């Protein structure tokens, strides 16, 4: 069958920087009647469709930036980007056309940034929440660098980890950075007992955590 | 412009089957091979079958992950392309594109649609709750968009005029049914002076949703 392999899985490149990554054919993707080899690769953006970059391993297509660049023949192709910029952030898939087709696995390229706090909010349960009986407590943790983040949520200063949605997105295309949520959801009967709602982050740029807090009697 | 839009995607239970369409512009249709090509949520694209353009009789050809299973056509007259599948599981649970492809000479996918998003499951369609979040020189605001099933939904800002400083978090299943939020942060010279909506859509339960955030 034919067989395409990509590496590496993933990597993280600053800004200006090279970005090389490999892709592998179990055969020969090289045409003796055309002398082309069958070897295209796709950019897929978070939540985009897959875009075509460069086709016959080494053509790149009208519109495609000229950082880009493919190169290689036969069982191993390359792509290179120089002077990586943020909007790059993506996987990259190679695909054979020699036998009908077949995608590798991609390659998931990350941008290295300096590192950056969150901006931190926290927002209560609506009256229209609250109505049908739920209590669902948000916080954002918007725009810092790198992903790993704590988040601790305190009821009246007593930390709770039962009850909790995180979710974070992919990184920034423009900033590289993340952001996350985090949700804590109540019955109305519970929320009720308590007062202080806190948000607590803790990320590698401060020593202390980011405290954002709400108090019930104040609403 | 060339043009691809597919439809069709949807809730599907184990064993049924679902068609899906995608519609074309722009180019000589027959001219065209068409692919498709799916992806489960945060997998890679996997190649599913191609039918040849008129030169080639418009012949079918399928990965052996789908042959005998999915079957596509092609409406030469209206230059709409489909994709007929049948004894749907759940790893057939994927976003599916239509991709133009070989014309007898580039080898290329030249364009792709935006994806229409197939869920096999036997769990019911549920709408979402959609709550404002207020506050209790930058301001954040969100919407918590809870509870609902199949995936997709859609959030805008103003009908769309407010992009940038847009967060809209992954949707997140917990006890069979997702949750997502997404945040919005604006001058606060400009809230609440001027009006913020969210506006989600839940494409299965045909939910349309405009929620104002009121200080
Ligand atoms: C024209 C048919 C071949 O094209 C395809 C196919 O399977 O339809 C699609 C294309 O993207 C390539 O994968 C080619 C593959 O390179 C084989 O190409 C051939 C084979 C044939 C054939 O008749 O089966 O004919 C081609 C030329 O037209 C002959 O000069 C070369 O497969
Ligand atoms: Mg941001
Ligand atoms: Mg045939
Ligand atoms: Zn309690």
């Amino acid at each position: 069958d034919i067989v395409m392999s990509q590496s590496p899985s993933s990597l993280a490149v600053s800004a200006g920087e090279k970005v090389t990554m490999s892709c592998k054919s179990s055969q020969s993707l090289l045409n003796s009647r055309t002398r082309k080899n069958y070897l295209a690769w796709y950019q897929q953006k978070p939540g985009q469709s897959p875009k075509l970059l460069i086709y016959w391993a080494s053509t790149r297509e009208s519109g495609v930036p000229d950082r880009f660049t493919g190169s290689g023949s036969g069982t191993d192709f390359t792509l290179t980007i120089t002077s990586v910029q943020a909007e790059d952030l993506a996987v990259y898939y190679c695909k054979q056309s020699y036998n009908l087709r077949t995608f590798g696995g991609g390659t998931k390229l990350e941008i290295k940034r300096a590192d950056a706090a969150p901006t931190v909010s926290i927002f209560p349960p609506s009256s229209e929440q609250l109505t049908s009986g739920g209590a669902s407590v948000v916080c954002f943790l918007n725009n810092f660098y790198p992903k790993d983040i704590n988040v601790k949520w305190k009821i009246d200063g007593s930390e709770r980890q039962n009850g909790v949605l995180n979710s974070w997105t992919d990184q920034d295309s423009k900033d590289s950075t993340y952001s996350m949520s985090s949700t804590l959801t109540l019955t109305k009967d519970e929320y009720e007992r308590h007062n202080s709602y806190t948000c607590e982050a803790t990320h590698k740029t401060s020593t202390s955590p980011i405290v954002k807090s709400f108090n019930r009697n104040e609403c | 412009e060339v043009k691809l839009v597919e439809s069709g995607g949807g809730l599907v239970q184990s064993g049924g089957s679902l068609r899906l369409s995608c519609a074309t512009s722009g180019f000589t249709f027959t001219d065209y091979y068409m692919s498709w090509v799916r992806q489960p949520p945060g997998k890679a694209l996997e190649w599913l079958g191609f039918i040849r353009n008129k030169a080639n009789g418009y012949t079918t050809e399928y990965s052996p992950s789908v042959k005998g299973r999915f079957t596509i056509s092609r409406d030469n007259s209206q230059s709409i392309l489909y994709l007929q599948m049948n004894t749907l599981r759940a790893e057939d649970s994927a976003t599916y594109y239509c991709a133009r492809d070989h014309d007898g000479y580039y080898e290329r996918f030249s364009y792709w649609g935006q994806g229409t998003l197939v869920t096999v499951s036997a769990a019911k369609t549920t709408p979402p709750s959609v709550y404002p979040l207020a506050p209790g020189s930058m301001v954040t605001l969100g919407c918590l968009v809870k509870g609902y099933f199949p995936e997709p939904v859609t959030v805008t800002w103003n009908s769309g005029s407010l992009s940038s400083g847009v967060h809209t978090f992954p949707a997140v299943l917990q006890s069979d049914l997702y949750t997502l939020s997404s945040s919005v942060t604006v001058p606060s010279s400009t809230w609440p002076s001027e009006t913020v909506t969210c506006n989600v859509a839940h494409p299965a339960s045909s939910t349309k949703v405009d929620k104002k955030i009121v200080p």
